[PDB]
């Protein structure tokens, strides 16, 4: 039950560098090889690089020696990827992953979780909430122009779950985000039933409660 | 062969050194700088290890593949099993440190002699590891 | 990417279907193949090694097979859960470094098409004071995942300030998306009416909204 966990997600601007982190836990991987594999949203996977450090080999793809330095901590179980110069072309998700032996031939069974790396010139934004007002009727509120992911939004903090659909934000040309929530709800309801959508922007700490209205 | 093992010898003077808990010790390890010391000589120790075990891999003769991938995952192994034990001292020794911290200054008389007794225990099975680790070496000169 | 696989497989439950991936004589011509599986929004699984290694897990309805420069995956007993993305990976001496395929997405077929659902959001009062204009269109719940959106204003085709998203799978297995259309509020005031209208499978559904 050996488990690769990696950092958190990064937001960075063009020209700067990030540095993911690949922890084992419970137990050592250091008798394997560890390489960093990214995927850009909708393309497929790509070998960076990898690192077997009791065997002494850290090796890097063609494509990204320059920028990539793939070291690790022994005593701390620890491997990292570091990637310089980052542009608008290096939003991706990066996996860690071990392989079966010591070196880069065999087969990666062992998959950490992913790090999600955004690299935009945008810069945070808090959204704007609107209500978009309405058998049955659809109701629901737009949340506008905001950076970066993600937002969270709940109904009636939580207790109105039924009917419910928030769809997957739009990453607009101006570099923002946008989403809608909408709630299908009987008309019946519109006479009495108060609607609240509640949305969370936890990177701007933007905590807004809007209230629709026919 | 003789190079890792002086490395070793190294560290176990070092380590004889950190087990008797001299005043000098105890001052160091509340520092920090013994357990970097101790880092960078088992550091040495297994560079100079992995660098002959490469080299005896660099003079294999006309092997199998897979008898040779076998043969370096098993020196591998011993190796990162010496490297494990070794992480868990470090850490243990920065846990005393940070834990006679519980006091912020001042050490009983008897977490001495646990920690003693623990460095002690870890000392010999650093010594079983190692020797199985050139054990391994020794049956990588051969095929 | 130096293999080379086809983009899209389909097949009915219960039937057998491959995965080609063709390489080189310097990334499968001299080492062995690997193969992962992939669901949307999780790390690949290793679902192939050494050509036709399976792990323990692994059931035996994946099979693969390797021929000289070429490589071939076997589904069978194709069911739901198989829907997924399969990548092909080697060693390649020439790049001196592990190369992957562009990745085949698995769909299984039987799900009936469903017409898409439109709502259509005019923009509120409170954005109209922010000087502010957007409309929302809104499509859900149709099969397969391939919609066209158009803006009209009255009768004219609009393409600036159009966003919209790719679709995505829902919960139920079915597809939605969404279109912003971007308006000053004088644009917003000076046309008559707005339509949002959405092609799918050939056949089109219009929702209108005008001021107020």
């Amino acid at each position: 039950q050996v488990q690769l966990v990696q950092s958190g997600a990064e937001v960075k601007k063009p020209g700067s560098s990030v540095k993911v982190s690949c922890k084992s836990s419970g137990g050592t991987s250091n008798n394997y090889a560890i390489s960093w594999v990214r995927q850009a949203p909708g393309q497929g996977l790509d070998w960076m690089g990898g690192i077997s450090p009791i065997f002494g080999s850290t090796a890097y793809a063609q494509k990204f020696q320059g920028r990539v330095t793939i070291s690790a901590d022994i005593f701390s179980n620890t491997a990292y990827m570091e990637l310089n110069s980052l542009t608008s072309e290096d939003t991706a998700v990066y996996f860690c992953a071990r392989h079966g032996n010591y070196y880069y031939y065999s087969g990666m069974d062992v998959w950490g979780q992913g790090t999600t790396v955004t690299v935009s010139s945008a810069s945070t934004k808090g959204p704007s909430v609107f209500p978009l007002a309405p058998g049955t009727a659809a109701l629901g509120c737009l949340v506008k122009d905001y950076f970066p992911e993600p937002v969270t939004v709940s109904w009636n903090s939580g207790a109105l779950t039924s009917g419910v659909h928030t769809f997957p934000a739009v990453l607009q040309s101006s570099g923002l985000y946008s989403l809608s929530s909408v709630v299908t709800v009987p008309s019946s309801s519109l006479g009495t039933q108060t609607y609240i959508c509640n949305v969370n922007h936890k990177p701007s700490n933007t905590k807004v409660d809007k209230r629709v209205e026919p | 062969n003789q190079p890792w093992e002086q490395a070793l010898n190294r560290f176990w003077d070092y380590l004889r050194w950190v087990q008797t808990l001299s005043d000098q010790v105890q001052e160091e390890l509340q520092s920090s700088q013994v357990t970097q010391e101790l880092t960078a000589l088992m550091e040495d120790t297994l560079t100079e290890a992995i660098a002959y075990m490469k080299e005896l891999e660099e003079q294999l003769g006309p092997v199998a593949e897979e008898t040779r991938l076998k043969l370096t995952q098993n020196v591998i192994d011993a190796i990162t099993n010496l490297v494990n034990d070794m992480a868990e001292l470090r850490n243990r020794l920065g846990q005393y440190r940070n834990e006679v911290h519980t006091m912020l200054g001042q050490s009983t008389e008897e977490i001495r002699a646990r920690l003693s007794t623990h460095l002690r225990k870890m000392r010999k099975r650093l010594m079983r590891d190692a020797e199985d680790v050139q054990k391994a070496l020794a049956v990588y000169k051969a095929g | 990417s130096a293999l080379t696989q086809p983009p899209a497989v389909s097949g009915t439950p219960g039937q057998r279907v491959t995965i080609s991936c063709s390489g080189s004589d310097s990334n499968i011509g001299r080492r062995s193949v690997n193969w992962y599986q992939q669901f949307p929004g999780t790390a690949p699984k290793l679902l192939i090694y050494s050509n036709d290694q399976r792990p323990s897990v692994v059931p035996d309805r994946f099979s693969g097979s390797k021929s000289g420069t070429s490589a071939s995956l076997a589904i069978s007993g194709l069911q739901s859960e198989d829907e997924a993305e399969y990548y092909c990976a080697a060693w390649d001496d020439s790049l001196k470094g592990a190369v992957f395929g562009g990745g085949t997405q698995l769909t299984v077929l039987g799900q009936p098409k469903a017409a898409p659902s439109v709502t259509l959001f005019p923009p509120s009062s409170e954005e109209l004071q922010a000087n502010k204009a957007t409309l929302v269109c809104l499509i859900s719940d149709f099969y397969p995942g391939a919609v066209t959106v158009a803006w009209k204003a009255d009768s004219s085709p609009v393409k600036a300030g159009v966003e919209t998203t790719t679709p995505s799978k829902q919960s139920n297995n079915k597809y939605a998306a969404s279109s912003y259309l971007s308006l000053t509020p004088e644009q917003w005031k000076s046309h008559r009416s707005y339509s949002c209208q959405v092609t799918h499978e050939g056949s089109t559904v219009e929702k209108t909204v005008a001021p107020t």
